[PDB]
């Protein structure tokens, strides 16, 4: 009974591997060897954001490329005016163990969550003049990982269990549940058209889901350890994953293959955050050695090093217009690079 | 029973096997074309003058 | 959100009287507050300002040294102490809320007002005073400034207020382009630096009040003469 | 007095110059080493590092401002610098030798609070508190050494064949008993007594991993003995001279006292940083 | 530059003052993390998603945290519990079937890369049931551990005045297992503090207070250049 199913699954895996091998007509490095390198990238810290008194664990830019939300272990969200370094708001949190924060594309709400298993949504534009909890989303059985807004009413969350969820903020219910992982889901990334999203987990695999159907489409392997970050390409046809094996990998949706591997012999530390530039030419990765590295996406060469953080760089962020990069670390400081 | 999980895994592998895949060279060309088409208007790759920098 | 003001009456010249405004429905400690004077048959005038933490206090030149503003945070009320009253202070006094963060609308809510009866600046000019109107038509109200209100940070500081007959002034447009909450999409504003215009489309019966033009580039804040639309 | 001066027979010359060059160079490179290690490494924001960079700057001041004029005064015999030379160089001399003592005092007090009252020290001893203590130390010592600005001079003891200029005192030597007695008192006996008492408290706490308790007690003992013994000759000579009829120069005792000064200043980096594990790990991560 | 900008920066300064006050208030507490399986009794060992517990000993505030409802196999949320004062591990004694699992869990926590400098306070709960199990026979710890055939109780350490010799040997073997795992690595940065306790003890808070004082003393012995 079970033997036939196991044999069929093995045969299907072999067939898909053969399909990948037959679709691998050439290597990206061989094609891109004739492309001129980007040279040396020298980014200087332009703003230093102070006010957090604990480890910063999450950040998220706004759509206007000015407002910035950050989360830290002291139990408070701070909304920053990055141009003037002012603090627009300071939102207390019921649980001090916050691991994620999101900024709505409309700029009206922010979301946060962590070890309390609850996604709390805060209303920023109220007639009373203060920030108030809209509702508390409940239903997850594990610690709440990264969360991202689709619009003012739908949000996609990842938990410490092996499931992702789609929520309706107006009614506070779980519309769709995404199952299939065999480990703790750590990172999320939304496609620019908000029709697909990718999730990285602790099973050393990444999966592609569609929102409206709730069905897994593609599965990507190649990492030897836990995946901690994931980020789409600007064109929406590729994505990059960072893991704990000191290796960034570029994956493809249309070819369903590993496309490029970013690694150095001098890097032995895991990767915390992964982000792209506006054009996708530069890949920025936060590392455990207190530094952030800029990788040429096509040529897989190091372009520059970002240094100046005294602890673990825990989060990365690039503005929509691509003007600046904001890095947050465990030393309770956030720096804006340009 | 694990039979349901095995059937689910087999069905998922079956629906993931029937995917219209393109060659690696075509995707590499598409990525190169996208990167070259947007080489400008990339402040990180091509720095802007201080008059155009809000973080000066 | 409710602002109730009390303490008016008839005062002999040279006397002293204190006005009080009670606030409810919002976080009083997080908002700055102003005092605005209406005059019996004239336009709005600015009196005083106190910050959220009472760090900064500003006064008009006509009331400096004789008027005092104070704030009580535990008991959500605002006080205005008047000394050496002249006949020029016979007017109606309003209390206006303000918060002043990035992307906010400062002059959003106004109080009911109290009637008091006794016995280098920027000139904001509204040349037209009365415009006959017909419902369903579109009209424009112009505004001119002695100094350009466009700042080096890219923001212009123009505020449009509507005062219906027998009611407190109501905010319409702030920073010349941002529509206030609760304002229908009929109203729109445009301008550049010195010349400004408020555009109204599909006029209704609720737009019969007097429109005012305010600047917020520097203290003291100045208002316009006022344009009245009559059906 | 007698015309032909007592000339160096070119053993005093060489011996003096070599010992000063050795001690001062080693101390200078050590203090620059600790400052560079704490500033280049990422995680040296601890209050301990504030105290130890204060002590390193004070020791560098002492060395560069007190030991190097000895080379010149040896080769040439006179003080070839000027009036402003004596004022500035001597302000720096005294400021260093008092700021070193104050830094030692404050570091001993915080060692006591951290070892004998660990939870209170965790809630209390921060980097801002250390910065405040250090700036108060430096300001209150700079005031005293401005008081030194107002009392120096170049004394001329001239033989009929040749002249000697060494910068000395504006008024008689016996009027300097207040400055020197207060100097002795605070900057010598309060750190000595404080170190003995508080480090004995630390030792009785430690005695009741015992291997971590073994070497720390002998390190504390050698710190106390080194401080007391190396600082006694200069301070006691300076206090005794203010009460004698004609003071004691003798040109071989003054070398002894000043060498003790420079040895303390050169030895402080070794005994406060190189003997630790934090500094050694920082040097290993920094310098392969 | 502008009046609205000045008002905004004044609001930011007020927010800064509030943040500094809140951080100063929250700074003065010691944080402890509590781990152990269902069998442990970790819920009731101090009489006074995320579970919250607060107790005060000698005017010192302790803030103990218990993470419930998660999976005990893989624990990757430990990285947010770094820089705590101590980790409290409660071991269900007198349960010979899961002693190996408890030892494996202690080994996994001790060798975690985020807890290299964090000490562990170890509690062996309800030693009473261990006493009846070793006094009544018919439950051989020899079967579950083959090393309990040549082991003899140390001559140096002493038992309770009324304690039987048979209880003490088993207690010392169980403690020795955890001590051996603790001393197998760590390079001396963090140490373990074994403790024997039962369900009716009221002195566990003082034990935690003393162990925390020892932990902070060892931390300041290295932070301040003494060792």
């Amino acid at each position: 009974e079970l033997d036939q199913l196991r044999q069929e699954a093995e045969q299907l895996k072999n067939q898909i591997r053969d399909a990948r091998k037959a679709c691998a007509d050439a290597t990206l490095s061989q094609i891109t060897n004739n492309i001129d390198p980007v040279g040396r990238i020298q980014m200087r810290t332009r703003r230093t954001l102070r006010g957090h008194l604990a480890k910063i664990y999450a950040m998220h830019w706004g759509t206007d490329s000015r407002l910035l939300v950050s989360a830290s272990q002291d139990g408070k969200l701070i909304i920053w005016d990055s141009y003037t370094t002012n603090k627009v708001h300071a939102i207390p949190l019921r649980s001090s163990w916050v691991m994620t924060c999101a900024y709505a594309p409309s700029g009206n709400y922010v979301a946060c969550g962590g070890l309390d298993n609850i996604c709390s949504i805060y209303n920023l534009k109220t007639r009373e003049g203060n920030v108030r909890v809209s509702r508390e989303l409940a239903g997850h059985t594990g610690y709440l990982s990264c969360c991202r807004f689709l619009d003012d009413n739908q949000i996609v969350t990842s938990s410490g269990d092996t499931t992702c969820a789609l929520w309706d903020i107006e009614t506070g219910q779980q519309t769709t549940t995404f199952t299939g992982h065999t480990g703790d889901v750590m990172s999320l990334s939304l496609a620019p058209d908000t029709r697909l999203f990718v999730s990285g987990a602790c099973d050393a695999s990444a999966k592609l889901w569609d929102v409206r159907e709730g069905m897994c489409r593609q599965t990507f392997t190649g990492h030897e350890s836990d995946i901690n970050a994931i980020c789409f390409f600007p064109n929406g046809n590729a994505f990059a994953t960072g893991s704990d094996d000191a290796t960034c990998r570029l994956f493809d949706l249309r070819a369903d293959q590993e496309l490029m591997t970013y690694s150095h012999d001098n890097i032995i530390c895991g990767i915390t955050s992964v982000s792209f530039s506006k054009s996708g030419r530069l890949l920025l990765a936060g590392y455990d050695d207190f530094n952030c590295n800029v990788w040429d996406a096509l040529k897989a060469d190091r372009a520059g090093v970002l240094a100046g953080h005294d602890n673990r760089v825990s989060c990365l962020g690039v503005t929509d217009d691509g003007m600046a990069v904001a890095t947050g670390s465990w030393d309770s400081f956030l720096k804006i690079w340009n | 029973a694990s039979i349901a999980q095995a059937r689910k895994l087999v069905e998922q592998l079956k629906m993931e096997a029937n995917i219209d895949r393109i060659k690696v060279s075509k995707a590499a060309a598409d990525l190169m074309a996208y990167c070259e088409a947007h080489a400008k208007e990339d402040p990180l790759l091509t720095p802007v003058p201080a008059s155009e920098n809000p973080f000066r | 959100v409710q602002l109730v003001e009390s303490g008016g009456g008839l005062v002999q010249p040279g006397g002293s009287r204190k006005l009080s405004c009670s606030a409810s429905g919002f976080a009083f400690s997080s908002f700055g507050m102003h005092w605005v004077r209406q005059a019996p048959e004239k336009g709005l005038e600015w009196v005083a300002y106190i910050s959220s933490g009472s760090g900064t206090i500003y006064y008009a030149d006509t009331v400096k040294g004789r008027f005092t503003i104070s704030r009580d945070d535990p008991k959500n009320t605002l006080f205005l102490q008047m000394t050496s009253l002249r006949s020029e202070d016979t007017a109606m006094y309003y209390c206006v809320r303000s918060i002043y963060y990035y992307g906010s609308s400062p002059f959003d809510f106004w109080g009911q007002g109290t009637t008091l009866t006794v016995s280098s600046d920027i000139v904001m000019t509204q040349a037209t005073s009365s415009v006959p109107v017909t419902p369903g038509e579109s009209v424009s109200i112009s505004c001119r400034s002695s100094k350009s209100l466009l700042h080096s940070n890219g923001n212009t500081y123009l505020y449009w207020f509507l005062q219906r007959p027998g009611q407190s002034p109501q905010l319409l447009i702030y920073r010349m382009s941002n529509l206030a909450s609760g304002v229908p999409d009929r109203f729109s504003g445009s301008g550049s630096g010195t010349a400004f215009t408020l555009t109204i489309s599909r006029l209704e019966a609720e737009d019969v009040g007097v429109y005012y033009c305010m600047q917020h580039l520097e203290y003291p804040l100045t208002f316009g003469a006022g344009t009245k639309l009559e059906l | 007095q007698l015309q032909p001066r007592a000339v160096v027979a070119l053993e005093y010359q060489v011996v003096t110059i070599l010992l000063v060059l050795i001690i001062c160079g080693l101390g200078i490179v050590g203090n620059i080493m600790v400052v560079l290690v704490v500033m280049r490494t990422k995680h040296m924001r601890t209050p301990t590092n504030c105290y130890l960079v204060s002590l390193a700057v004070a020791d560098l001041m002492v060395l560069v401002a007190a030991g190097l004029p000895n080379i010149t005064d040896s080769i040439y015999g006179s003080w070839v610098y000027g009036y402003v030379g004596c004022l500035c160089i001597t302000y720096l001399q005294y400021l260093g030798i008092n700021a070193s003592s104050c830094s030692i005092t404050a570091f001993t007090i915080e060692r006591y609070i951290a070892i004998c009252h660990p939870i209170k020290a965790q809630f209390l001893c921060t980097f801002s508190r250390a910065k405040k203590i250090i700036i108060f130390v430096w300001a209150f010592t700079s005031l005293y050494c401005m008081l030194w600005f107002f009392l120096l001079d170049l004394n001329i003891s001239t033989y009929k064949d040749a002249i000697v200029i060494s910068c000395g005192y504006k008024i008689s030597r016996n009027y300097y008993s207040p400055i020197y007695l207060m100097d002795f008192g605070v900057f010598y006996v309060v750190p000595m007594i404080l170190a003995t008492v508080l480090y004995g408290f630390i030792a009785r706490i430690l005695f009741l991993t015992v291997s971590s308790r073994k070497q720390v007690t002998k390190m504390l003992a050698v710190v106390v003995i080194l401080f007391a013994l190396l600082w006694m000759p200069y301070r006691t000579l300076v206090v005794v001279n203010s009460f004698l009829s004609s003071p004691f120069q003798e040109n071989w005792f003054l070398l002894f006292c000043r060498i003790c000064i420079y040895l303390n200043s050169a030895i402080n980096p070794v005994i406060y940083n190189l003997m630790s594990q934090k500094f050694r790990a920082a040097f290993r991560k920094l310098c392969n | 530059l502008s009046a609205e900008d000045k008002a905004a920066v004044e609001r930011s300064k007020m927010i800064d003052r509030n943040l500094r006050e809140d951080g100063e208030k929250a700074r003065r507490e010691l944080k402890l993390l509590l781990l152990g399986t269902g069998e442990s009794g970790k819920s009731t060992f101090i009489k006074q998603g995320i579970f919250e517990t607060k107790f005060q000993v000698d005017k010192v505030n302790f803030h103990m945290f218990d993470v419930g409802g998660q999976r005990d196999e893989r624990r990757k949320w430990i990285q947010c519990f770094n820089d705590v004062t101590a980790i409290i591990f409660v071991v269900d004694s007198s349960d010979y079937n899961r002693l190996q699992e408890a030892l494996n869990d202690f080994k996994s926590i001790w060798n975690n890369r985020w807890l290299r400098t964090i000490s562990v306070i170890l509690f062996l709960n309800k030693q009473d049931l261990l006493a009846e199990k070793v006094l009544a026979g018919k439950s051989k710890i020899e079967d579950y551990f083959p090393e309990f055939a040549r082991y003899t109780t140390p001559e140096d350490a002493t038992p309770e005045p009324g304690e039987d010799p048979r209880v003490t040997r088993a207690k010392y073997f169980i403690r020795k297992e955890f001590v051996d795992i603790s001393t197998a690595s760590g390079d001396g940065r963090h140490i373990c503090y074994p403790h024997f306790t039962c369900a009716v003890d009221t002195e566990n808070a003082r034990r935690i207070f003393n162990d925390c004082k020892d932990i902070i003393l060892q931390m300041n012995l290295r932070e301040y250049n003494l060792v």
